[PDB]
């Protein structure tokens, strides 16, 4: 069992739709690499 | 739900503060009166060391378990990408 | 079986040796980093002083974890704490109404203790 | 301060009469970040932030952004069938074992109810013996007083 | 982003597979050629035991910290609810102990007013005659 820098996004309802977009993008960034 | 010494359902659970493990009170008291020790790790433990607030709780159901659920969703999807990248 | 900070059912419970109260690991590690003491008894406690399965059946209709479940968790967090701030403001008003009527009743007894014994004393003086 | 409760066997009219005396005296004396700001505003307005229901809305023969939407529906159905396949393999058994955990938790609450009930009865039981003894001391004091009031008139 | 021998920023970060501590390729090789050991724990270690590359392969150099940020903000929510309920129940004890004692002290007045009234009529009927 073997740099940690915390993300500080921006200055909360927008962070809900940000998470919704990233899971939406990751599902498409996974799908496009399978049909390829 | 179980007692680690006997294997039964404990009717009076007490947890020890040297090796965390749910022991039955009448069983572990006899273990302590035998020798002053904890039966799992053989560390020293007394009767007052064994122990049986205001914020009300609810049952663990499908916020915290929802956050650990989405970890399982993505850590499995991360392995799905490796099946693709290696192929 | 529960955590003594949040009211959770812990996944990695840890117990403290200065006061035996079972806490979830992430919550007790957060408290010792903030102020290095036991939250219940206010005794000296550190991270190394701490001493280290639950099943939740996911629903058959598990999109909802993103949409419908996650909105209800942050609705129920938001409405409860605001109702709890409304609960804490009303009792401090009702604390003030308790002590004022208590001190009002103290002045009654202080006034009436002088009334009663002197009325009884005048009955003893009446015989002479 | 000394008001006998079990001994005094106090009408509701006396409660109204004493409260008026108290009321007459009453007339004489006369840590978070920005998440807390959002949560307090949302609860005060009572309005919830809207989630994305666009994946239910998608329709055929639409533009390139909606082509992303229909492929999103395919990845969600493959994940939903995979999630349903785990539940089927587990069987009810998994719902059964969590129910046994709930009965053990529920029993611990009922024992705490008996422990508090036993202790509150004990505090009342100690108080009841003190009230009866305070009754006889007050009753003997009243009997001695009524003797003295009668005797002093008789001597004079 | 530090070596564990000199303290420099490692440009070729190597690690010993006996005690997990990221070193630099130059310094750990000079230690091993000196004596065949690990510098931290003094266990047996060789040159071929060392793992010596940047690891990136089949990996493609966001999502994950957003859940970690959601865990961190809930961590504050749980700690705030504890101190808020603690102050709720502690004054509810002060509310309960006052209201019970207020009605207990209220019964003192009902007893005291009736005895005061009895001493009034007793003296007036006596002082008249």
């Amino acid at each position: 069992e073997i740099a940690q820098q915390a993300s500080l996004t921006e200055s909360i309802p927008n962070l809900l739709t940000s998470l919704q977009n990233e899971w939406d993008a990751i599902m498409l960034e996974n799908f496009k690499l399978r049909s390829t | 739900m179980l007692c680690a010494i006997s294997g039964k359902v404990p009717r009076r659970p007490v947890l020890s503060p040297k090796s965390r493990t749910i022991f039955e009170k009448s069983l572990l008291e006899q273990y302590v009166k035998d020798t002053g020790n904890d039966p799992i790790t053989n560390e020293p433990l007394s009767i007052e060391e064994i122990v049986e607030s205001a914020q009300q709780a609810s049952l663990t159901e499908s916020i915290p378990n929802l956050l650990t659920s989405l970890q399982n969703e993505w850590d499995a999807i991360m392995l799905e990408n490796f099946k693709l990248r290696s192929t | 079986m529960l955590c003594a900070i949040s009211g959770k059912v812990p996944r990695r419970p840890v117990l403290s040796p200065k006061s035996r109260t079972i806490f979830e690991k992430s919550l007790l590690e957060q408290y010792v980093k903030d102020t290095g003491n036991d939250p219940i008894t206010n005794e000296p406690l550190s991270i190394e002083e701490i001493v280290e399965s639950a099943q939740q059946a996911s629903l058959t209709e598990s999109i909802p974890n993103l949409l419908t479940s996650l909105q209800n968790e942050w609705d129920a967090i938001m409405l409860e704490n605001f109702k709890l701030r409304s609960t804490l403001d009303s009792l401090t008003k009702k604390l003030s109404t308790v002590m004022y009527e208590r001190d009002a009743a103290k002045l009654v007894a202080a006034q009436l203790l002088m009334e009663k014994n002197e009325d009884s004393k005048d009955l003893p003086k009446s015989s002479q | 301060m000394d008001g006998l409760s079990f001994v005094d066997k106090i009408p509701d009219g006396y409660k109204n009469e004493i409260d008026q005396l108290v009321k007459k005296e009453f007339a004489n004396i006369k840590a978070d970040n920005s998440v807390s700001t959002l949560t307090n505003a949302l609860y005060t307005e009572y309005l919830k932030q809207r989630n994305n229901k666009k994946r239910r809305t998608p329709d055929f023969n639409d533009d390139d952004d909606t082509l992303f939407l229909e492929e999103y529906r395919r990845k969600y159905p493959r994940i939903d069938t995979s999630r349903y396949i785990p539940n089927e393999s587990s069987e009810v058994s998994l719902l059964g074992i969590v129910d046994s955990y709930l009965k053990h938790q529920e029993i611990v609450l009922d024992t705490l109810l008996p422990q508090t009930v036993s202790n509150q009865w004990r505090i009342n039981n100690d108080y009841i013996r003190q009230t009866c003894t305070i009754v006889e001391e007050m009753n003997i004091q009243q009997r001695k007083q009524i003797n003295d009031l009668e005797i002093y008139r008789k001597r004079l």
